[PDB]
């Protein structure tokens, strides 16, 4: 999306330090705990009654890594988020029936997790670039809904 | 909070809806499904074609729930308790969707009640639907 | 704004029947009555304390006509909303300091007014087209904010 | 509604904030102005440059109102009635903006309090900021 070069490169450099497996697990887990209604898509994952059960759930963890893996591969296509996520947008709509507002919630949770991990390094300008990224991904994921 | 004047306006406007409630509920849903297609994600099990029986049936249910709230306007959290539980624990509809249905209900009332949909009444109905939405979303977390 | 040609003809068809002067005063007036916090921009307009004071205020009616006149003009340029509204976007941001959420609220109120005026003619499909149009205008008016 | 566990969680987190409240308030504002530029429309009278003193001073006031809220967590409407009136009748900030500052405050807290910002505490803090927001916009209409 409308990303400044200093912004594009702030995103990229930070992302190179991210452990996708850990962040993925943490982002999805936090989504389920903070906004409990998002659990509606994951009844088959098992016990999600408490935060500890959610955060320790291996299916939550593995799904988080999958989701962030796809997000990660999308950061190499910032000039074409729409085409990169098109088939995923269709699947989310036609097969999974996921309200796109969930993509927005995950984005903001993701931004909180990055702040939690990187502390001082996640400065106000770095946040603003990631907010643009997460909204761009959300919008690309919702683009094929009908 | 609803004011005495709000309550009067809502009872009057809903009074004129009368025995049209069901029809108007189904119309509000069709408007929502076409203007805001993401709302369709919550009804994958319905036939959503124009005039669908599932849509008419659901319209009546929504409309009856609103009629109940108006009948109990001084005690809505208790009158809608069961529905509040259902949305929070089973249906789990994202809160943003309530604003979308509310708007479509207002458009529907405006389209059918030209004499009664004055600025003051529009204002009170919008506040009323926001209060219903709040109650229905109150137990989410 | 992605509009099918049949959506574009419904929009234009209906708009042909609108008295922009009258609908402009009704829409602006109802915005200030239903969402009273929007009165923060109009303190020089005089008395806005009751619904009849707002709806009949000659300044509200004149301002409504001005807003809707510019909106009309945009309906002739649906393929270039951003360009059409660029100088107004700048003005609303830098001089008037208007939160763009106000444009979304006005759009929604305009849709209620159209429904009020046209009754059954404002069918679900026609509404749906108008919702894409008001969102597109709101988005264009917000596009120069910084 | 805030559960007993939420209040405890919010009191503990805010307790560690301690003498940094004002610095965090200012930082949350800066993050909001940068991430969500439309919010700057409410502060056309401020110098919004990095480190300007108006943001600092304002960050202190916001942080102290939050401290007061945490201390009056069981009686919020009353403790914040004055700020509620101020926002509803003078400032008239559109309700959508409260969500934006709340998010930025959470990011600020996650940034400075890594051991305390557990998933359960993240949940409680988001509920708390939502309740504060609700209180501050309760008299708008
Ligand atoms: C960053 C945003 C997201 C991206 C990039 C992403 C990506 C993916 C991918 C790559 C898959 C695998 C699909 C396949 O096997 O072909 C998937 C599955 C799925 N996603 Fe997402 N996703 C996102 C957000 C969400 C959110 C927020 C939810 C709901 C809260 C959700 C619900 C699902 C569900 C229910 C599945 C199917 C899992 C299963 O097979 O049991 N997704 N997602
Ligand atoms: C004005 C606000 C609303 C009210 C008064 C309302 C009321 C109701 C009622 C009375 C039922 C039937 C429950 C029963 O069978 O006893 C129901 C079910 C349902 N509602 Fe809500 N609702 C509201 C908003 C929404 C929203 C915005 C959505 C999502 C877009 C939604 C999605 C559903 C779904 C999916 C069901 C289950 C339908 C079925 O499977 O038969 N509702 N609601
Ligand atoms: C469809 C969206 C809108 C359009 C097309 C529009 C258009 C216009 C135009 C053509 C002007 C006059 C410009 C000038 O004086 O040079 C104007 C002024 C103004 N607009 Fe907007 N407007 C819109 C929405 C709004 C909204 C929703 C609000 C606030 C609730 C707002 C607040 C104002 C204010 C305060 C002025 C200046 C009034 C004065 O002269 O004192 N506008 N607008
Ligand atoms: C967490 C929610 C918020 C709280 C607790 C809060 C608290 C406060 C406090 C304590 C004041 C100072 C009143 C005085 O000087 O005595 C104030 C003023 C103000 N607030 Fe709110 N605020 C919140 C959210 C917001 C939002 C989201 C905005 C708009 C983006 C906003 C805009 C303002 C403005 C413009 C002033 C006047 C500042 C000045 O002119 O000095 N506030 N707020």
């Amino acid at each position: 999306v409308h990303l400044t070069p200093e912004e594009k490169s702030a995103v990229t450099a930070l992302w190179g330090k991210v452990n996708v497996d850990e962040v993925g697990g943490e982002a999805l887990g936090r989504l389920l705990v903070v906004y409990p209604w998002t659990q509606r898509f994951f009844e088959s994952f098992g016990d999600l009654s408490t935060p500890d059960a959610v955060m320790g759930n291996p299916k939550v963890k593995a799904h988080g890594k999958k989701v962030l893996g796809a997000f990660s591969d999308g950061l190499a296509h910032l000039d074409n988020l729409k085409g990169t996520f098109a088939t995923l947008s269709e699947l989310h709509c036609d097969k999974l029936h996921v309200d796109p507002e969930n993509f927005r919630l995950l984005g903001n949770v993701l931004v909180c997790v990055l702040a939690h991990h990187f502390g001082k390094e996640f400065t106000p300008p770095v946040q603003a670039a990631y907010q643009k990224v997460v909204a761009g991904v959300a919008n690309a994921l919702a683009h094929k809904y009908h | 909070v609803l004011s005495p004047a709000d309550k009067t306006n809502v009872k009057a406007a809903w009074g004129k809806v009368g025995a049209h409630a069901g029809e108007y509920g189904a119309e509000a849903l069709e408007r929502m499904f076409l203007s805001f297609p993401t709302t369709k994600t919550y009804f994958p099990h319905f036939d959503l074609s124009h005039g669908s029986a599932q849509v008419k049936g659901h319209g009546k249910k929504v409309a009856d729930a609103l009629t109940n709230a108006v009948a109990h306007v001084d005690d809505m959290p208790n009158a809608l308790s069961a529905l509040s539980d259902l949305h929070a624990h089973k249906l789990r509809v994202d809160p943003v969707n309530f604003k979308l249905l509310s708007h479509c209900l207002l458009v529907t009332l405006a389209a059918h009640l030209p004499a009664e949909f004055t600025p003051a009444v529009h204002a009170s109905l919008d506040k009323f639907l926001a209060s219903v939405s709040t109650v229905l979303t109150s137990k989410y977390r």
